[PDB]
């Protein structure tokens, strides 16, 4: 219907107990793994944030993986700052940081991390 | 919160 | 950090990239049946937005059902209205389905459609 | 959209 009313702060209360599931480790289903460094995460959350793993989870033979390996080029901690940014929309984006966090927005294909990446990038130039 | 969107 | 930027629409993209594999039925992993009728969701989704099912899921035993039978009380159209509320944060209140809407918020232990259903009633009287 | 929270 388009009579319908909404509740303004419900997308972000729901990122914010997914985040909560994520911390206590509740229905996750999946494993990423980062060179030695291995993050657990729900598979739904990965593909709402990423094209990368939209496409993985979409396959019909890697959507039943509970191990996923990345590229050994990709930084464990750039992609720690993105999963934290995937469940609750803040990016710490740092000078000693930025180049592995835009390297790794853009082989996980999240535009909009990549855009602010170049942007701050090109402010300090 | 309640809005019209 | 403290010093983390923020994307505004973060939360309601993700929401909808998770009402869009719904729709879709990807990566859904359990059946609601509510009387004749059945309703295929993601159970992180459903913990995140209901008292009552968080504290199906965390459960040892019912997190494991892929299958939930509600009380043969509740309107199988209330609660069509509330997962399409989870899944978007957009109710779709009308005097005809109100009160099936709010007994089916309270079973479903979600507080912020109880309160509102309880206002729009209290301006009726 | 980006803000400071
Ligand atoms: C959340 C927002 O920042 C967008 C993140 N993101 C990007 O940047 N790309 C390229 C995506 C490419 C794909 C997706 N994911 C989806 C896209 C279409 N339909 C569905 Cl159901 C999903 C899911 N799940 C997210 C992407
Ligand atoms: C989204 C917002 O409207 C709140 C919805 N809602 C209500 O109304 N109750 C009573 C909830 C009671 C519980 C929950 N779910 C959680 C609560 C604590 N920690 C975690 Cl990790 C989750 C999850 N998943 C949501 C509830």
């Amino acid at each position: 219907a388009d009579s319908c009313i909404q509740f303004t702060r419900h997308a972000s209360d729901v990122l914010l107990n997914l985040n909560r599931l994520r911390s206590r480790d509740i229905l996750t289903d999946v494993v990423i793994v980062v060179s030695r460094e291995q993050f657990r995460a729900h598979k739904t959350v990965l593909m709402a944030c990423s094209g990368l793993f939209y496409s993985i989870f979409t396959d019909q033979l890697k959507c039943n993986l509970s191990v996923i390996n990345l590229d050994p080029e990709i930084n464990p901690e750039g992609f720690c700052i993105l999963l934290d940014f995937m469940y609750t929309s803040r990016l710490n984006l740092r000078e000693g940081n930025i180049m592995a966090v835009m390297a790794t927005a853009m082989y996980l294909q999240m535009e909009h991390v990549v855009d602010t990446c170049r942007k701050f990038i090109k402010a300090s130039e | 919160a309640w809005v019209i969107p």
